[PDB]
RNA sequence: AUCAGGUUGAUUCUGCCUGACGUGGAUGCUAUUCUCUGGGGCUAAGCCAUGCAUGCUUGUGAACUCUUUGUGGGGGAUUAGCGGACGGCUCAGUGAUAGCACGAUGAUUUGUUUGCGGGAUGAGCAGUAGCUGCGGGAAACUGCAGAUAGUGGUCUGCCCCUGUGGGGGUUGGCAAGUAAGUUGUGGGCCUAUCAGCUGGUAGUUAGGGUAAUGGCCUAACUAGGCGCAGACGGGAUACGGGGGAUCAGGGUUUGGUUCCGGAGAGGGAGCCUGAGAGAUGGCUACUACGUCCAAGGAUGGCAGCAGGCGCGAAACUUGCCUAAUCCUUUGGGGAGGCGGUUAUGAGAAGUGAUGUGUGUGCGAGUGCAAAGGGGUCGCAUGUGAUUGGAGGGCAAGUCGGGUGCCAGCAGCCGCGGUAAUACCUGCUCCAAUAGUGUCUAUGGUGGAUGCUGCAGUUAAAAUGUCCGUAGUCUGUGUAUGUCU
RNA sequence: UAGAGGAUCGAAAUCGAUUAGAUACCGUUUUAGUUCUAGCAGUAAACGAUGCCGACUGGACGGGACAGUGUGUGUUGUCCAU
């Protein structure tokens, strides 16, 4: 009647490795994580655009580079991630798929609606930024968003604001 | 066995555990996970007693249930 | 199992007819008539998912059993009845006609037209027989038709009066002509001829669209609805049948990318 | 019943046959009907698609044709004389396609007057005697009736060597 | 595209055993919310109490009835017609006679659908349903008399094959579309402690039967047909595909289960009606188990939806529906929809915070066939963590107290004999977290089955020696454009 | 298994020693067998514990056969590198 499912996450390969435990720490604790499946679901979402990225630059196909080239630089570039590519050079493009190559798991972590009510100073810190995100205190323009995932846009980003009809408003 | 009428021995895992069960008691029992040989300094038994009178006997031992 | 059936589950409806994959476990089957059973739409569905005039089923068996719509004219009230390519659907009150297409995209489309086009129609022919003292020829929309000229032959395209329901006059294939292909790999796509060669029993028509693209097909994919360029017998939809490839899409929002 | 199906014999290599089914109405068929000699009786059977067949049980007079001059007349049956493939159904008098019969020779009295007593000799022998021969070339259990024609030269020549 | 622990006083190897990661079934403890998706297949294709799952349409108008009354009306029984061959359930049989792919039907039939064609208002006799009466029987079921539409014979005419004779038939058609039947070649379940197999068996000629080709069947005659490129046999939990799991590459494993194809309705057989059935919510017989009786008879088929018993380690409601989707579109519909029940899987939020409760409850409106829920508003209000571990492999204590080779632990190596970092009990800490452990099957791990890509002097392994047929190799089956 | 033959040695049997005891090692008496002809059988640490065929690759001292004349071809033993 639609489908099954499919898994957003994985699971490390060895569980106890101190090299490993190490940085995970870190991120759940910088970023105000939940816990270690939100983590591993991020991974695979900046580790598709790698194996993405490597296929087009090896690809003999002439007509590959103009199609599914450009087109995943401007999915890049409306998130916030990359900066602002010239998509008309062939070069200037080719330079492009050499720095989605050199990227961190922090590109991806801040921009993220939880960090985003932190960087636009709204909120002491990210354990209150989820707490006032969840009681419907932030309208990005027009909508109570509620679930401190929302992946924000570039072009959307400047628009974040209070609820004007919560407590924290005026009416 | 009450399936096959087949005799088998099986062992009764914890501490003074052994004296909740009486003879013509039920039991389920089930495999020790080797592939069908004997682990540890346990000679010629294969199986292994889990629940008295639909009990789970770990439970028993931890208790956080009662004796049937 | 060697008895017929009489229902259609809804995923195995044709990817033409636009049906949603929720929204029941069932489909409306057509019945049997004028075209073939992969090439036709049944009734009921023109008038509410392509005109959105009935919004129900009570509403629908409303307008037909009421006597408001005529196929090809001549009056019809089954919702089964199956409705195929260049068939005109008019409507009395709120006078109109339209023509039954295809898009580029290769679905069903209803395409408005005036009331001097609403007496047309253009078939092949497809068979040629004799019976009781009477010459035949049989379309391709299934009809007889008697006394016809005695130098049609098959594969010809043929205009029906569509109000008495005899020849009017007809189409030689050759070079430099105009094509629909009505089904295949390229279906929705309209051409020009350029060679007609043959194969082992086959004839195959390059052709050329509109916009400069090449092109080729089989000689029983194809009608011929015009004489040149600039002469053709029907009213060509909006887009006339280009498809632009995926090249030519992403530079029409993006640009060009030169070296 | 009868049944034309080939589920049940042996395959190509001499292998036992496997059956997977019950018979199909499909392929139902009918005893051998066996059509006689005296006082004509047909009947129709009802067959698929709801058509019609006519299964002959007894038949006089069937309707044979002179070759030299090409006309029909209708004739009466006397006997059967060859089969070409069982002679235990020339005893008995049936009457199966190309089944060789003897005919009274009346009315064909007009047309035999055309052919002199020179290179058939055989054929005014036999109409002073009082009868033909005639060869059938329909199925009397399949559309109900006899209908041939009679036997001249190199034909009567090729059969007479057969029944003596 | 990854490895670790274990044979020695110490060393390098060979070799397997065990850990570390997924997935399907069963099971222990523990649980707040919503959204999508699943649930008596494995054992017994075992046996079934009760309710429901199939009925409609008239150019047909009986009893009865009305009117101040007549080629008048109401009324609705029965005739006639259409449907019940689909839909739903299940996986016993079947290893290719089924299924998938590409072909032949010039060897065939097809109600309803579409467009053309076609049609006895003549004579003369028989005679029936409902209806009006007399009745039989425990029942289930049934008879006789009376009187009437449709109707059934026979003549007459019409049509067909013939004709210098005659003989048949009773109005049945053409072309598309839809459906169905028949048929050719090709494919890795395991097995040689299965090597020779076959009598309608291989062919010819004639006929019968069929909707139709054909040893499909019969009469006569010829002696053929298959096989190490595996015939003919035997075994295991064998329904075939579309599909699923695992994951560098190459591969290995699985598919009772939504969609399409097949087969079956306790077991075997045989049939009627019909365009279509070898039909089982059709009939007839034998056979397994039965059920009701006044004893003489009469009867049954849940592998349809709920439900019960049995079996087992193993699986939900005897609920609501004249609404959506369709079939037969205000008739019928357990098809299908709507909730409820359950740690089936997958996704998303919580268990608090200092400036100003992510919960629970109630009230409006929305929503529906009627209701749950949900989301848009307000009112009070304040609750909500476990499971497995701490000697090494492998992240985390030589911490307190008990026991003394005992009781117990431990996949593997190993621990315990009054000096326990390993057992029992209390604290403290570690990993994952609405979850986390155990038993069983299976992919990787495994270059430990090796095409890519192993080994064979001594670790397991070159045969006591030559000759030699089939096969492989050598000597003299390809790539690619266009169309389908 | 059949025929022929019979010097030497010698399982089995037997005594004499040795020994705690030796049905053994050592010895005495004495056989089948050990040989030949005709056959059956089909095994070995039947071993270099080392399939068969084809292409290519450094030195030193030798042997055996043939042919040449200062060397060649087929075989083969020992010793040093890569």
């Amino acid at each position: 009647a639609g489908k099954k499912g499919s898994k957003r996450a994985s699971t490390p390969r060895d569980p106890f490795e101190k090299e490993r435990l190490i940085r995970e720490a870190q991120l759940v604790g910088v970023y105000g994580l939940k816990n270690k499946h939100e983590l591993w679901v991020m991974e695979k979402i900046f580790a598709k655009d790698k194996e993405r990225a490597r296929i087009l630059l090896t690809s003999t196909n002439p007509e590959d580079i103009p199609i599914n080239g450009r087109s995943l630089l401007r999915r890049l570039m409306k998130y916030g991630i990359l900066g602002g590519i010239d998509l008309c050079d062939k070069q200037e493009v080719v330079n492009g798929l050499n720095k989605v190559l050199d990227l961190t798991i922090n590109h991806y972590l801040e921009r993220r609606l939880q960090f985003r009510v932190f960087a636009a100073g709204l909120a002491k810190s990210v354990h209150h930024a989820r707490l006032l995100i969840g009681g419907r205190c932030i309208s990005i323009k027009d909508q109570i968003v509620d679930v401190p995932g929302f992946m924000v846009r570039a072009d959307k980003e400047p628009l974040i604001e209070y609820n004007p009809y919560s407590r924290y408003g005026d009416k | 066995l009450i399936a096959t009428g087949k005799k088998i021995t099986a062992f009764v895992p914890y501490d003074g555990s052994v004296t909740y069960i009486e003879s013509n008691d039920e039991v389920t029992v089930e495999g020790f996970g080797k592939k069908g040989r004997s682990v540890g300094d346990i000679p010629g038994i294969r199986f292994k007693v889990c629940k008295v009178q639909n009990v789970s006997l770990h439970a028993i031992f931890t208790g956080k249930k009662e004796k049937p | 199992p060697t008895g017929h059936r009489d229902h259609l589950k809804r995923k195995t409806a044709p990817k033409s007819w636009m049906l949603d994959k929720q929204g029941g476990t069932f489909a409306l089957m057509p019945a049997s008539g004028p075209h073939k059973k992969t090439e036709c739409i049944p009734l009921g569905y023109l008038i509410s998912r392509f005109l959105r005039y009935a919004s129900n089923f009570k509403e629908l068996s409303i307008i037909l059993a009421e006597k408001n719509i005529k196929v090809n004219g001549r009056v019809r009230t089954n919702s089964h009845f199956p409705v195929g390519l260049f068939d005109v659907v008019s409507i009395e009150k709120t006078g109109e006609h339209f023509r039954v297409l295809y898009n580029v995209h290769k679905k069903f489309h209803l395409h408005r037209i005036s009331s001097e086009e609403a007496s047309y129609r253009l078939t092949k022919v497809t068979k040629k027989y004799e019976n009781q003292g009477i010459p035949y020829i049989v379309s391709s929309c299934g009809l007889s038709i008697r006394f016809c000229d005695p130098a049609i032959d098959l594969g010809y395209t043929i205009k029906i009066s569509n109000e008495t329901s005899k020849v009017i006059e007809y189409i030689v294939p050759g070079p430099d002509k105009v094509i629909f292909v009505s089904r295949g790999k390229a279906r929705g796509r309209v051409g020009v001829i350029n060679t007609i060669s043959t194969q082992g029993k086959e004839t195959v028509y390059g052709m050329t669209d509109f916009a400069g693209n090449t092109f080729s097909c089989t000689s029983k994919s194809c009608i011929l609805i015009g004489e040149s360029s600039e002469n053709i017998w029907i009213t060509l939809p909006k887009e006339r049948g280009i498809r632009q490839s995926e090249l030519e899409k992403i530079n029409a929002q993006l640009g060009e990318m030169i070296d | 019943g009868i049944n034309h199906r080939g589920d049940h014999k042996r395959r190509k290599t001499g292998a036992k046959a496997v059956i997977s089914r019950k018979k199909r109405n499909n392929r139902a068929g009918s005893q051998p009907s066996s059509t006689k000699i005296g006082e004509r009786k047909v009947t129709p059977v009802r067959v698929r698609g709801g058509n019609r067949k006519y299964k002959a049980l007894r038949l006089d007079m069937g309707h044979f044709k002179f070759i030299t001059t090409g006309k029909f007349r209708m004739a009466k049956l006397l006997q059967v004389v060859y089969h070409p493939s069982s002679n235990e159904l020339v005893r008995t008098n049936t009457l199966t396609k190309s089944s060789v019969v003897k005919i009274s020779a009346e009315p064909f009295k007009n047309d035999i007057k055309d052919v002199a007593r020179d290179v058939d000799p055989s054929l005014h022998e036999s109409f002073e005697k009082g009868h033909l021969y005639a060869i059938i070339t329909s199925r009397p259990g399949q559309v109900g009736m006899a209908q041939g024609h009679v036997l001249q030269g190199d034909e009567l020549k090729f059969y007479a060597d057969k029944f003596n």
